[PDB]
């Protein structure tokens, strides 16, 4: 009932703006309200009355309404500024809408390479018959990665399932595990998580000899 | 400018009042003072005649929408927590203050959740004083810590206008003209 | 002290009924407004409801129908019962204050609780198996394997242990279960001499695993 841009972006230091449509029945004739959203978290008010700040909210947060459209500014941008942005209204039916909300990526930060762990089946889960690898990737930007299994060399797709995203470093962390057999974890010779990151591949290795 | 601010179709709210510098229009104030559909129209410090023959440095149009049975507190030396935490009219006041009903533009069936108020203050107004902070206000003796607990409350209310409120429940439009000559009550030349 | 700490999730069939609750205890619950809004994992915020201080009661044109929302101002709780239940019903569901006193009921406050999931299907809930993962620093942990629903959570000894603790995302397999690990990186002398127990709680199975990581 609300629409807001799905995705935003800025360097820190830009000012960043997010728009809100709406229509007669809610922004045209009720205050318009603004809400920040970290990761899985309750929201938190912002704005309220189309640009009243509750207190604690930074003045470089600033609201404005015009007609049936309703824009966000955020100037100085923080990196503690990356999130989910919702608009909201009250529509005269009596309702209250959220818009779509929109994620907002903060972009100016140094690219690192993935650091990656690679778990044998422990003995514990064999004696259960199961067998999971189970390959850890950490601290890495941008959030773009490749994960491929190797069994002697080969290529295999077989049980695998992956992730992606970012953790209390902003950095990103990733997992996958690879499913097998007991009898397949002891038949081949050594297993690989290969991880491909910017081009660059860095590669992990565990066999049933160690 | 007297379209922008008497027929804006939405007036502030009282606590965050709206202030239009006038100072240099043409004003036939006699004609509104014969309108009929403004139900309050009272001057302070001068006469509806001769509010055309007052100098001044500066005129201020102030408006804003409050509740039927809070008009009268718009007028100097008033009590309530309009003329304490919302709109100060001063002791030396010159201007007029016009009212009229906007039951028909301002509620809404439900209630209408646009039009707020300052429920408490520390301490009262000053004249012409605007307060638009949010800070938790405690009532009782504990301090807040930055949390509403018990006894510490958002410092805003909601009139929720309803059509079929009672008049004196019912939102009123106000305009307060202000007549100043250098923070001087203006007079008539 | 201001709380709001709600309960009710876990997993329910199509089309039968769930009750959530919402007990507040830091203020004057009797004076507010409150709100329940939902969240489906990965998407928009969804307003459901809001009851006003005493007897008036919005609904969301989604849910018009199947819910309503009670308060009991005497246990300080609110209360949203959900009938018909579908698949577009699974969502995280927060309740919430309204912004001030009385008539203030919208916007939001942001002072919200924390959250409970709702799944709706007929899969049956699983607790995990928990497996150690064996270790100028070594990596250690626990793989929880095969649970459902989310979450589960994962300490080290008893919370005792904070740095180098990394628990991952959970990956949902193809059986529909989910897998999750939990990492601590520790100096590799540390070893020798002290211990490292991962305690896992899955609230959804009402099962708590703890397990010993050793060095092989």
């Amino acid at each position: 009932v609300l629409t807001q841009p799905p995705s935003a972006s800025g360097t820190p230091g830009q000012r960043v703006t997010i728009s809100c449509s709406g229509s007669s029945s809610n922004i045209g004739s009720n205050t318009v309200n603004w809400y920040q959203q970290l990761p899985g978290t309750a929201p938190k008010l912002l704005i309220f009355s189309n640009n009243q700040r509750p207190s604690g909210v930074p003045d470089r947060f600033s609201g404005s309404k015009s007609g049936t459209s309703a824009s966000l500014a955020i100037s100085g941008l923080q990196s503690e500024d990356e999130a989910d942005y919702y608009c909201a209204a009250w529509d005269d039916s009596l309702k209250g809408v959220f818009g779509g909300g929109t994620k907002l990526t903060v972009l100016g930060q140094p690219k690192a390479a993935p650091s990656v762990t690679l778990f044998p089946p422990s003995s514990e889960e064999l004696q259960a018959n199961k067998a999971t690898l189970v390959c850890l990737i950490s601290d890495f930007y941008p959030g773009a990665v490749t994960v491929a299994w190797k069994a002697d060399s080969s290529p295999v797709k077989a049980g695998v399932e992956t992730t992606t995203p970012s953790k209390q470093s902003n950095k990103y962390a990733a997992s996958s595990y690879l499913s097998l057999t007991p009898e397949q974890w002891k038949s081949h010779r050594s297993y690989s998580c290969q991880v491909t990151h910017e081009g660059s591949t860095v590669e992990k290795t565990v066999a049933p000899t160690e | 400018p007297f379209g922008e601010v008497f027929n804006a179709t939405r007036f502030a709210s009282v606590y965050a009042w709206n202030r239009k510098r006038i100072s240099n229009c043409v004003a036939d104030y006699s004609v509104l003072y014969n309108s009929a559909s403004f139900s309050t129209f009272k001057c302070y410090g001068v006469s509806p005649t001769k509010l055309n023959d007052l100098c001044f440095t500066n005129v201020y149009a102030d408006s804003f929408v409050i509740r039927g049975d809070e008009v009268r507190q718009i007028a100097p030396g008033q009590t309530g927590k309009i003329a304490d935490y919302n709109y100060k009219l001063p002791d030396d006041f010159t201007g007029c203050v016009i009212a009229w009903n906007s039951n028909n533009l301002d509620s809404k069936v439900g209630g209408n959740y646009n039009y707020l108020y300052r429920l408490f203050r520390k301490s009262n107004l000053k004249p012409f004083e605007r307060d638009i902070s949010t800070e938790i206000y405690q009532a009782g003796s504990t301090p807040c810590n930055g949390v509403e607990g018990f006894n510490c409350y958002f410092p805003l209310q909601s009139y929720g206008f309803q059509p079929t409120n009672g008049v004196g429940y019912q939102p009123y439009r106000v305009v307060v003209l202000s007549f100043e000559l250098l923070h001087a009550p203006a007079t008539v030349c | 002290q201001v709380q709001l700490v709600e309960s009710g999730g876990g997993v329910v069939q199509p089309g039968r009924s769930l009750r959530l609750s919402c007990a507040a205890s830091g203020f004057t619950f009797s004076s507010y407004a409150m709100h329940w809004v939902r969240q489906a994992p990965g998407k928009g915020l969804e307003w459901v409801a809001l009851i006003s201080y005493d007897g008036s009661n919005k609904y969301a044109d989604s849910v018009k129908g199947r819910f309503t929302i009670s308060r009991d101002n005497s246990k300080n709780t609110l209360y949203l019962q959900m009938n018909s239940l579908r698949a577009e019903d699974t969502a995280v569901y927060y309740c919430a204050r309204g912004l001030g006193l009385r008539f203030l009921e919208w916007p939001i406050s942001s002072y919200w609780g924390q959250g409970t999931l709702v799944t709706v299907s007929s899969a049956s809930t699983k607790g995990p198996s928990v497996f150690p993962l064996a270790p100028g620093t070594a990596a250690l942990g626990c793989l929880v394997k095969d649970y459902f629903p989310e979450p589960v959570t994962v300490s080290w000894n008893s919370g005792a242990l904070t740095s180098g603790v990394h628990t991952f995302p959970a990956v949902l397999q193809s059986s529909g279960l989910y897998s999750l690990s939990s990492v601590v990186t520790v100096p590799s002398s540390s070893l020798g001499t002290q211990t490292y127990i991962c305690n896992v709680n899955h609230k959804p199975s009402n099962t708590k695993v703890d397990k010993r990581v050793e060095p092989k």
